[PDB]
This record gives structure tokens, sequence and C-alpha cells, in this order.
RNA sequence: AGACUCUGGCAUGCUAUUCUUAGAGGGACAAGUGGCGUUCAG
């Protein structure tokens, strides 16, 4: 009852008592209580006083402590014989706790450290833990650290159960020791290692944790020591399957190796190969965590250890002589790791392998190529359940090199003409799509022009020579190496040189050939999205450009076809490109539009073309676009009028250029135009229109406010228009102008109040515009949350109120929307004046009314529930509607990969392998892993006409 | 004159939507509408609803 | 609807402040009568209900205690409810525009000499004596005193073995200084005669109206009570009250001057009163000051 | 939106039916839905055909051995009837 | 915090028919794009 007090010792002792006298702190207190520390033995009076001096003692008095730190030495020092003499506990253990302090705040100081670290052995759990803890506090917060360091040595040497004390000493103090000192304790720790008990090797591979998990610099650890104790540690890796001491042993040797390159990265790497061999081998245990822990230590150490040095390092080859030489052996223990004696680790090992191909390939291809081959042959298994694996891994060796280095290695079998139908290396077209991202164009051109051109005529002729079946497969073909292209697009390396070779071949696969066409606008798209960095490129793509603008313009223009991928293609590939040629282009394109000998569908054509090369072209473009475009603005058609909205949305989109430039210059034509057309806009043309006015609400200056409540009224009723994104705008419009009424005054709040009897009329009028306004506020309210002063929100409240007594349902469910919005946003305090009032406005709504809205009752009923008593709401509620409450109180009690047929699917146990029996199975054979498995071998009713009825 | 906005031709979109600017810029240029807005909102409010 | 205290309860709003809790009004939901909540923090730092719970049962049966309604503990708290009372005696003071008579103040000193015997005769001592500290009925109990909060009260002695809390200096001021006892100052272990000096403090402070260290201000609370020591020292009983009849003076004398273990006659000084009552040619009609500014209107 | 059990239901079976005769797009797809299906509801024959589309966009991404092993097997089944 | 049933906006189309009709047939399926996504559900 008396310590959870806040007078008490748990919280202003440590505060205020501290401050004696006023001024904090004075040892007076301290040299007034010699004389119950001496000749006195009372319990719990030498404790109490004790467990003060260790609480007060941390608040420096740091020149006074190294004054007299004699006097408290020799007086703490008698204490300490006095009360091991004794033997009692809990004065022994804040006594210990003082001095620790003492001695951390500041010839005869070695006696101290002494004195306070030889009662660790004491057996007591309460003696032996506070002082590991000073020792440890005082050592890190070091001239002693040889005599404690020499301490423990002689306390290990001298010894059972003790000897795990200082091996926690030394797990918690190995860091802050010299060189020849963490030597000598690691020769001590593997003399220690000769024995077999099983507590001390986990405890001292815990230390070794600990020493190498804090990186020490080069005067606590050598690169020299850490090689020795890494060829030291490899005698013991306990048997092979243990999973307790082989974790440890695992991790420490891993931290080891990482400290060791940290500090000379060669002697690491080098170091390195006969770590991943005992890992590999470790992976045959039938223990799943020791395969995921070496996995993750050899990923850990690819990442960072082996990754940022290979551009110091270089290519490697067979011939290699230093650390490249290291990697191609590491490399080779995880070849090996490949072979038919794993057969259960195979995900992890695919796994490693992904990310030593994203590491390692870019120099490690020369020898790169026999483990390519090999799981290539792995694939061709029956049953395999890696395969999402093993084509994750083809993806990581593609995107580190690409598929030149890949089909040297592994070649495609689909050159030309082939014998059977079953292609073996069909995965490979998949994975050169998904994954090609830093190659050469070139490659593409010289591989994928002729072979594909070839599979296409070889495709149309069977076509033509009555076999269907094997055209569709050769078109299915010619089609996926198509797909390459936007692969191909996204880093190329000489795309300056290699993009001559492709626009007219381009050209014409976008002109006559339909069945590319979207890969190839995707491609391009593509190509611009992440190939324009340099300069010479995008200088091509423009000199291309020039050329290919005649060709996508036709192409969208023409009647009838994938339109809408080609206006986007269009969109980017214009603003990619030079204005004076868009500038030409929107003179054709307004001369087309102004021909009255065109077309509706052509003349909509290329006015989807204007959209695109209007916010592309310079000032006096836009300005001659802008005079043709409005007249077109008051157009009966709604198509006209809609595109005539969109340019002038796309005119006033661009923040910076031409088209702000324009806006700056035609702000008042612009302004008048606006409100000229709002009488006569059609309903989809409301839709783009707004967001033309957003447009023009973001960079409007304080002398438009006749503008803005002009505009209002349009707003409100685009928040109830049929569209989906006209309504959207709406509300986005109506936040931005009341941003922009937040610029045009010095106080916020009123001039939130002068937006808000702007736009509160419409709570008077007709029912539609009603619900209308009861929208805008309900969207107003969840943005500006408290600016506008919660007592007026209440006003709104309350109106809302009369609100919910409407007959209409429109009115009603905005209500309940406000209602809900403010139950969300304005303070519970508040809330609380005003639940009686708006609640029994609920209570009284109707009964088909409360039928129908019984979704959002029930969640209003379930919010105040929340939010305030149920007792309160089953007091003010009438009857029926308790029944629904004490449902929502039970609703609160009950709070408390790529193959046909894998997509056509309807919707100890892992290390089980299958042999198969032919030639006699050889396991020394290379190729015997094809033949060892790892997963198991092995409704309409159709009518006369043969037309299948579905219901 | 449903209220439902959706099922209703734009020529009356147009008609409404000139009829209630009049009415917001003949209620804003009503003295009335320039001291207390909220309270002259809950009177008409209120006489409105009790018509019903 | 926010908080349902008991089941059965509703409360309401705060009328003061206990020594240890706060005081609210609630209302029966059950059968409408009105009652009185002391409610205390379940972490504090004064942990004190359940032994006023004890003292409450304890001075159950007689006349001048509330009688329990209910206890128990409330989901953040420890609430005590009881009896609805009406004003303090500090109320009546303010109310009167401080001024009291005789037959008044002889009603309220027989009233509280009633208290002190029942208190004292239920083997406990009060030790926060103060105007504030008594209450007055309601409804037919509206001539009859109550005694409230046992949160400073302390057993003084024992049932079987007729042994005092033994005599030790150095107490703290427990209650308030404008009616401790000298013995109270000092750090003497409080008793029943320091009990009943409090009584004639507070009988003082009804017929005076004022005290010579009311409103007294030093260096600290320690100083201001010493000071204040020194000067209830300093200060004669007879000046206390010149020009007023020496019955009050005579029994401070007399309650100044009891012993540690004796036992008072408290039926002598009843006596006294009634006959100084009976010769000033009043009768018990109850008709006190608050009664009939209530009755003038 | 989501797909009620029927529709993918039906939808995998035309598959294991008549992929040979599907196409790529939204309009190839339920010109085979109206011309290869019963379909009373035109609501239900949008969704097969939707989500046979969506069945397509998924699968040419594959390998083609797959595919081409289906071709030949729903040749074999033609020829024999 | 309704994956229940039916269903609207647009037809210068068929039916006695571009302005009014009332039967049928179309049209919308998240269909297309870009990001986030277990790379598939969303």
């Amino acid at each position: 009852a008396a310590h959870k007090e806040i007078c008490a010792v748990l919280a202003a002792v440590t505060e205020v008592i501290r401050s004696q006298g006023g001024k904090e702190t004075e040892t007076e207190y301290f040299a007034a209580l010699m004389t119950t520390m001496e000749a006195v033995e009372s319990p719990e009076s030498l404790a109490a006083v004790a467990y003060l001096l260790n609480l007060v003692l941390k608040r420096v008095p740091s020149p006074v402590l190294i004054k007299k730190f004699s006097d408290t030495s020799k007086a703490f020092m008698d204490i300490m014989s006095a009360q091991a003499s004794s033997g009692s506990t809990s004065v022994l253990r804040w006594v210990l706790s003082c001095l620790a302090t003492l001695l951390r705040k500041q010839p005869v100081t070695l006696q101290v450290y002494h004195g306070l670290l030889s009662f660790t052995v004491h057996p007591k759990p309460k003696i032996r833990k506070a002082a590991q803890h000073g020792v440890c506090s005082v050592l890190k917060g070091h001239p002693a650290a040889i005599s404690t360091a020499k301490f423990c040595i002689q306390e290990i040497e001298k010894s059972a159960t003790t000897t795990l004390h200082m091996l926690t000493l030394l797990k918690d103090l190995l860091p802050c020791f010299p060189e020849g000192l963490v030597k000598s304790c690691s020769e001590t720790l593997l003399r220690v290692m000769t024995l077999s008990h099983v507590l001390v090797t986990a405890c001292a591979m815990q230390a070794f944790h600990s020493l190498f998990h804090a990186r020490p610099g080069l005067s606590t650890l050598s690169a020299e020591l850490n090689a020795q104790i890494i060829t030291a540690l490899y005698d013991y890796v306990p048997s092979e399957n243990d999973l307790q001491p082989l974790l440890a042993w695992l991790k420490v040797m891993e931290k080891a190796h990482i400290n060791l390159v940290r500090l000379q990265w060669d002697l690491g790497l080098g170091h390195l190969p006969r770590f991943f061999g005992t890992a590999v081998t470790c992976l045959l245990s039938p223990h799943s965590q020791v395969l995921t822990a070496a996995t993750q230590s050899l990923k850990e150490i690819l990442k960072e250890c082996v990754a940022p040095h290979m551009a110091d390092i270089g290519s490697v080859t067979s011939s290699a002589s230093g650390p490249a030489q290291s990697v191609a052996k590491m490399f080779r223990a995880v070849e090996e790791g490949l072979t038919y004696k794993f057969h259960a680790a195979w995900s992890s090992v695919l796994q490693l392998l992904c990310v030593f191909f994203e590491a390692c390939g870019r120099q490690a291809h020369p020898v790169m190529r026999k483990c390519l081959q090999s799981l290539c042959d792995l694939r061709l298994s029956p049953h395999f359940p890696h395969t999402a694996a093993l084509d994750q891994a083809v993806g990581a060796a593609v995107t580190s090199m690409g598929p030149e280095v890949v089909l040297q290695a592994v070649p495609l079998e689909i050159d030309g003409s082939e014998e059977t139908l079953d292609f073996p290396r069909s995965w490979l077209l998949p994975v050169i799509r998904d994954h090609v991202q830093e190659t050469r164009l070139g490659f593409f051109t010289t591989y994928f022009l002729p072979l594909a051109n070839t599979l296409k005529s070889k495709a149309m002729d069977l076509a033509q020579a009555g076999s269907t079946v094997e055209s569709k497969i050769y078109d299915t073909l010619q089609w996926q190496m198509w797909t390459l292209l936007p692969g191909f697009c996204t880093r190329p390396t000489d795309v300056a040189i290699s993009f001559k070779g492709l626009a007219r071949t381009l050209g014409m696969a976008i002109s006559e050939r339909p069945d590319l066409r979207v890969t190839v606008c995707q491609a391009l798209r593509t190509l611009i999205t992440k190939g324009c960095q340099a300069e010479a490129d995008r200088a091509e793509v423009s000199r291309f450009a020039k050329n290919f603008l005649p060709i996508l313009f036709n192409l969208y223009g023409q009647p009838v076809a994938p339109r809408r991928a080609v206006l986007e293609t269009i969109r980017t590939y214009l603003t990619i490109t030079d204005t004076q040629l868009v500038n030409s282009l929107l003179e054709k394109a307004s001369e087309k539009v102004l021909d009255p000998a065109s077309s509706d569908f052509t003349r909509l054509s290329v006015l989807d073309l204007v959209v695109a090369l209007a916010p592309c072209a310079d000032e006096a473009a836009i300005s001659k676009l802008y005079s043709t475009i409005r007249p077109y603005l008051e157009s009966k058609a709604h198509g006209v009028q809609k595109k005539a909205y969109r340019v002038l949305e796309e005119v006033c989109a661009s923040p910076q250029g031409p088209g702000a430039l324009f806006v700056q210059s035609h702000l008042e034509d612009l302004k008048k135009t606006l409100l000229d057309s709002l009488r006569s806009t059609s309903s989809p043309a409301k839709r783009p229109r707004l967001k033309c006015l957003l447009h023009i609400v973001r960079k409007l200056s304080a002398e438009h406010k006749e503008f803005i409540t002009a505009l209002i009224p349009e707003v409100i009723l685009c928040t109830k228009e049929v569209s989906v994104g006209a309504r959207k705008n709406a509300f986005a419009l109506l936040v931005e102008m009341g941003h922009a009424f937040l610029r045009f005054g010095s106080n916020q709040e009123e001039a939130l109040q002068c937006y808000l009897v702007l736009i509160y009329p419409g709570l008077v009028g007709a029912v539609t515009m009603v619900s209308c306004s009861i929208l805008a506020l309900t969207h107003l309210l969840f943005e500006f949350k408290g600016l506008m002063g919660t007592s007026t929100v209440e006003q709104l409240l309350e109106n809302v109120c009369l609100l919910l007594a409407s007959r209409t349902r429109d009115v009603v469910k905005s209500a309940l929307g406000f209602i809900k919005v403010a139950v969300t946003v304005m303070d519970v305090a508040h809330l609380a004046k005003h639940v009686q009032l708006v609640m029994e406005a609920i209570g009284k709504l109707s009964d088909d009314m409360r039928r129908h809205f019984r979704m959002k009752l029930r969640n209003l009923f379930t919010k105040f529930i929340r939010k305030f008593g149920f007792e309160l709401v089953k007091r003010l509620l009438p009857e029926e509607y308790h029944r629904v409450l004490v449902n929502i109180r039970k609703a609160e009690a009950r709070a408390k990969g790529d193959s046909i047929e894998e997509i056509l699917a309807d919707s100890r146990q892992r290390s089980r392998a299958w042999l198969k029996e032919d030639e006699p199975l050889n396991f020394l054979d290379p190729k015997v892993a094809q033949r060892v498995l790892a997963t198991q071998p092995g409704g309409f009713k159709v009518s006369a006409d043969g037309r299948l009825i579905i219901r | 004159r449903p209220s439902e906005l959706s099922r209703m031709s734009a020529a009356q979109r147009q008609q409404l939507l000139e009829e209630e600017r009049t009415r917001f810029q003949e209620l804003l240029a009503s003295p009335a509408y320039r001291a207390s807005p909220l309270v002259a909102i809950g009177q008409t409010l209120a006489r409105q609803m009790q018509l019903e | 609807a926010e908080f349902i205290v008991g089941g059965k309860y509703k409360l309401g709003r705060k009328i003061g402040s206990g020594s240890f809790g706060d005081i609210y009004l609630a209302t029966n939901i059950t059968n409408g009568e009105e009652v009185a909540v002391k409610l205390e923090s379940q972490k504090a730092r004064h942990p004190q209900l359940h032994y006023e719970s004890k003292l409450y049962k304890i001075l159950q049966g007689g006349v001048g205690i509330p009688h329990i309604r209910w206890y128990g503990q409330e989901k953040d708290y420890n609430v005590l409810v009881m009896d609805l009372l009406g004003p303090s005696l500090e109320d009546l003071f303010n109310f009167c525009s401080r001024r009291f008579t005789m037959k008044t103040v002889l009603m309220l000193a027989d009233q509280m000499i009633s208290r002190i015997e029942y208190v004292h005769t239920k083997n406990f001592i009060h030790r926060d004596i103060k105007p504030d500290n008594f209450l007055m009925g309601i409804g037919r109990h509206c001539n009859k005193l109550f005694l409230i909060d046992f949160g400073l009260a302390k057993k003084y002695r024992d049932n079987r073995t007729r042994q005092h809390i033994p005599y030790r200096e150095d107490k703290n001021l427990t209650g308030t200084a404008r009616y401790a006892s000298i013995n109270a100052h000092l750090g003497i272990e409080q008793s029943r005669r320091d009990d009943m000096e409090s009584l004639g403090y507070v009988l003082m402070y009804f017929n005076r109206t004022s005290l010579p260290w009311q409103g007294l201000k030093a260096a600290t609370k320690k100083q201001k009570y010493e000071k204040i020591s020194e000067k209830k020292m300093s200060t004669p009983v007879e000046v206390l009250c010149k020009g007023f009849p020496a019955e009050f003076a005579m029994y401070l004398n007399y309650c100044r001057g009891l012993r540690f273990e004796e036992a008072p006659d408290y039926m002598y000084l009843r006596q006294l009163f009634r006959i100084l009552f009976r010769t000033l040619n009043h009768q018990y009609d109850y008709t006190f000051d608050w009664t009939m500014l209530k009755q003038k209107a | 939106r989501v797909r009620t059990k029927t529709v993918k239901k039906a939808a995998r079976v035309i598959i294991e039916k008549y992929y040979t005769r599907l196409g790529n797009d939204f309009h190839t797809n339920k010109r085979v839905c109206e011309e290869i299906a019963i379909i009373p509801s035109k609501k239900l024959r949008n969704k097969i055909a939707g989500y046979v589309t969506h069945l397509m966009k998924r699968i040419q991404r594959g390998p083609v051995r797959g595919i081409s092993i289906k071709l030949q097997e729903e040749e074999r089944e033609r020829r024999d009837n």
C-alpha cells in the first residue's frame, strides 16, 4: 500500500530527495550516517540507508567523490568485510550497488575494483547478479580490463557451476578487453571446450557471439587473431544434427567471418570457401531449422561481405589466382550442393543460388554455365515442386547477365524447324520476358528478329497447309518472343546505337501486325518510362519520333483496335518530344477538326489527338488552339463539348511551361468563358470541366471571390452528379476552394466561416439541392475538422436534426452520413451535450425509414455505444430499438505456377523421395538427379445440339 | 420533377441550376442572411418542417 | 447512463469534498430516496475507506450517526454510499451573516456534548473536530445533529484489557490547527481531553464568530502551527470569553486539567449547561437562527 | 466485384472443352460464349466472357509445352469422334 | 463493415417510331492503362 504511493521511495525519492537542502547533492547525509554504518548490525535499517545511498549516489557529486573517494572506499570496504563475516544479503546487495555507482563515477581504486569483483562467485544470486551488473556498468562507464580479465582466467583455471557465472562475465565483457587478454581468454575458453559439458559449450558460444557481434576494433581484435580463431573453431562442428550447438557454431562462425571481412576483406574471402563447403555439407542435416539458418547465414555473407567488393575483384575465369579463385571455389561448393544427394533442401539451395546469381553473375559468368546446364537438366524431372524457385533462379541469372550468356550456356532448341512438339526449354521465354532488365538491344535484334520471322512464316505456311494445331503453337511462340521487347527496353546499354536498327521494324510491326501491337505499344511506353535517362538516347527517340508520329496518329484515327494503349503511348511519347513538330501536328489536327468533310468518329479521334498535343505545345500554338476550341464549348454535341473541356483541362494541367504562361495571360478570358459556358454544359462534360476549374483554383489570386461564389452551385450539383468521377472531382474542387479561401485572409477560421456561409443557403430550397448541400457539408466536415469551430458544427448538426425529419430518403441518408462523420470527427465532450437531441431525432424517424436504413442506424448505435455508456443509449431510445441494442452489445461480446492444370484448379514430410526403376540407376552419374523425384509420381447437362447449359 | 438527378433530363438540370443560382444570389443579397446565418437557416428549416 | 453505482443508484452532482474522497449526490432508482456518495480512487496516497466502513458499522444504532447504506468497488474507485444529510455548521454560520446567539450555541453545545459522549462510549476518538465535520439532519431529523468523517479517527481504548494507546511525543497535526489542542500542537497523544478541548474551541468559534489566530501567516505550515501554539499559551483563558458567561471559561479550565486515563463526568457538563439554559429562561423549542430566518424569508 | 462458384466452374470446364476455339479479348470470348454455350442469362454471359478473358490473359504467358500437349490431346479427342 | 434478387442513364437500331409511347434486341464485363501487391487474390 505504501510502495505505490507517489510520496514513497518509488518515485519522489528518485527526484526531490536528491536535492538535499535545496541543492543536489550533499554527501553530508552519508557523512552523518557513518555512525549507523559502524558498530550497528540492525537489519532493515542498514538496508534502508544503503538503498537510499544507492538511489541518491547517481546524481553526480563528482569532485566531492574524487576528493573523499578514499574515505568512501575505506568505509564501504569495512562494510564489505563485516557483512561478509556476518552473512546478510540486502545490505550487501545495495552496498555492492552503491560501490558500483561510485566506481563508475570515478592504486587504491584497483583494490576497490578487486573488492567489487571478488563477490561475483558468491553463491547467492542476488549478490552475484548485482556484482556482475556493477562490474559491467563500471567497465562500460579502460585501465581495469586487464585485472578483471586475469581474474576471470584464474577463476576458470581454479575450477563447476561458477564456471558458467564468469562465463556470463566473459559474455558481457569480452569487447572491452585488450588483444593479448582476448587471446588468453579464448585459449582458456577452448581449454574448457576440451570438456564435453553442454551448458559450458552453449554459454561460451554465446560469449563468442557477444564478442564478434559487437564488431571490435583493431586494438581489441586483430585480423590474424580472427583468422586463427576461425581455423581453431573448425575442430568441433558438433556432430551433424545436434541443432542446439550447431546453430550457435554457425552463427559465431558467420559473425567471425563478417568481422574478418570487415577488417581485411581479401583474407576473409580467402577463408570463405571452407565455411561455404561446410555449410553445404551441413545442408544435408535432416533438421529444417539448421537448413534455414545456413541459408540465411550464407545469404547474409553474400549480401554484406561478398557483393560490394566485386568491382574490386573483377571478372573471374577458370584460371584465377587471388580472391577471385576463392569466389570460384565457393561457387564450386554451391554448385556441388545441387546434386541428387540433397533432394529436400532444393528450395533453400535454389533460393541461395538465386541470390548468388543476383550478387555474383556479372563477374562470375565464365564458370557459371555448368551450374546453369545442371539446373536446366533438373527441370526435366517428371514431377518437380521447385519449378517456381528454379524459374526465379533462372530469372535472377538472366537479370545478372541477360539472354546472350544464358543461351550460350543453355540454348533454345526452338531454332526454326523442329521434329517433335514438346519443347523442353519453353520456360526460358517467359523467364526472359519477366527478368530481362539490363541487357543490350542488339542481341535482341540479331537473335530474335530472324528466328521470330521464320517461326511466323512457318506458322502461316502450316496454317495454309491444313495443320491448325502446330500453327497455333508457333504463333504463340512468336507472340511470346515478341513480348521480350518490353524487357529489352527496360535499361539498354546501347539503345543510342541499336534503336536505329529497330525503328522501321517496329513501325511495320505496329502498322500491319495487329497481333503484337499492344505489347509493341507497351514496349515503347516501357522504353520511355525508364530509358530516356541519358540525352543521346532521348535525342534518338525524338529523331525517330518525327517518323513514328504519323504512323501512330493514323493507327489511332482509323475506323474499326487497341486505341487506348495507343493513346497512352501517344501521351508519354508526346511528353518526350520537341515542340515545333508538336505545333505542326497541332496545326494539322486543327485543320482536320475544322474540315467539315470529316466524319464524327474521325472528328472525335482527331479531338483526342488534340487533347494529347495540347499540353506539349508552345504558348502561341496553345493560344491559337484555345481560340479555336472556345466556340466549341457551347456545341450541342456532348462529345465535342467533353473533348473541348478536356482540352481546357489539359492546357491548365501543366503547372509550369507554356500552359501556365497561357493561363496567366488569359485568366480573365478563361474566367468569363467558363462562366458563360456554365449554362450549356452537358452531363459527361461536367467530369473534365470541374478538373479544369480545379486547375484554375490552385493558382487563383485574391481578387477572384466572385468567380468562386458563382462556381459554388455547379460544384454542389456535381457532388450529386450521376458520374462517380464527376462527384470525386467536385469534392476535390470543394476542398480546393476551401484551401483557396485559406489564402485570402489572415484568420483561417473567419475565412472558413465565410466559405461556409457561401455554401450554407443550400439547406433552404429544393429537396435534391438540400441533400446536395448536406453531402457537401459532410465532405467538408471530414477535411477541416476543428478549423471551423466545433460549436458551429453543433449548430449545423442541430440543423441536420431538422433534416432528419424529412420525408425523402436522400435527405435522410445524407443526414445520417453527416451524423456519422460528426460522431467520428468532433469531440466526445461536446458530443455529450448533444447526444440527446441528435439521437432523439434519430428515435422518432419512421417505421419505413428505420427499416430501410438499418445499416446506418446500426453503425451509429454501435459508435454511440463505443463512445458513451450503453445504459444511456438504452435509456433515451424507444422500446423497439432496444432489441437491436442488445444484439449490438452481443456483437461487442463476440468481438473479444503458370501451367494450365495449376491455374485450372478447383480452389519429416518434405524429406520424402521417390526413386525410379530402363538402365540401372547409376548414383555416380552426373545426370542421376533427373530420376529422383521430390513429389508423388502419377458436370453440366449437354443439350441435344451439344451446347452446354449454364445456370 | 423527380428528386433523383440520374433519371431526369439535362434541360431540367439547367433550369434547376439557373433557379438555384438565382435563389442563392437573392439569399446572399438578403440583409437577414448577413448577421445571423445559421440562426436564419434554423428558423427557415423549422418553418419548412412544421409545414410538413 | 454514464455511471451507475450499486446497480440501483444513479449518480448526480458534487456537493463537497471529504477528507479522503469526494462527496456526490445520488438517487435510488428502485424507490427514489436520495443518498450521499463518498468516492475515492483505488490508487492514491491514502487507502483508508475500508477503515471508514469499519468505523461506520461500529458506530451504528445510536443517535447522531447516519445509517450505513452500501459500500463497494466501481471499476476504478471505491465508493461508500450513505444516507443524505443537510449542511454543516459552517454553512449555517455563513448563511446567518456571521452571528450566533446564546440559545443557539447552547443547543449546539448540548448536541456536540451528546455526540462526544456517543463517540467516546463507542471507544474511538475523532481528532478532526470542526464545524464542517458536523452535519445537520433532513426531514424529521431536522432537529438532530450528525457526526461524519471517520477518516482520521483512531482507536483510543481497548474493550477487554482497559488499556489506552501508549503516550508518545512528536505527533503530526492530522486535523486543523484552528481548533487543535495544545497537547495536539506539541505532539502529545490525543485523547478525550483534547477532544472536548476542541469542542470548547469550536464553541468559542461559534460564540465570538472570530479567532485571534485565524488567518495568521508565517514562513511555513509548521511555523504557522507553532506560532498559533505559543500565542495560544500566551492567551489567558478568561480573556477569551470577556462579556460572556463563565460557564464556557470554567468548562475550558475543567477540560484542560483532565489527565490521560481519567473518565470525565459528562453528566456534570450536561447538568451545568442545562442549569445555565434554564437560568437564562429559555426552553428546548429548537427555534434556531437559521430556522427563524427561514420562516422570516 | 467477386465471382461466384458456378462462373469459375463453368469457365474451367469450358476451357477444358474448347480452349482451341477461344480468343484473347472480350469480343471473341463473348462471341464464342454466345455460339458455344446456351447461357440464357446475358449477365452471366458477360461474367463468363470476362473471366475466360482473364484466364486467357493469364495462360498464354506460361510455357508452351502444356498448351501444346493440350492442343494435340484436344485434336485427338476431336478426331476420335 | 449488405460480396442476396431485380434493375436505370445511351440507343436516330427491329416491332404498331428521329420529338411522346410499349414489347423485344443491344450496350458494361472491372473491360483498358500505370503503380502497390505472397506476383496471385485484391
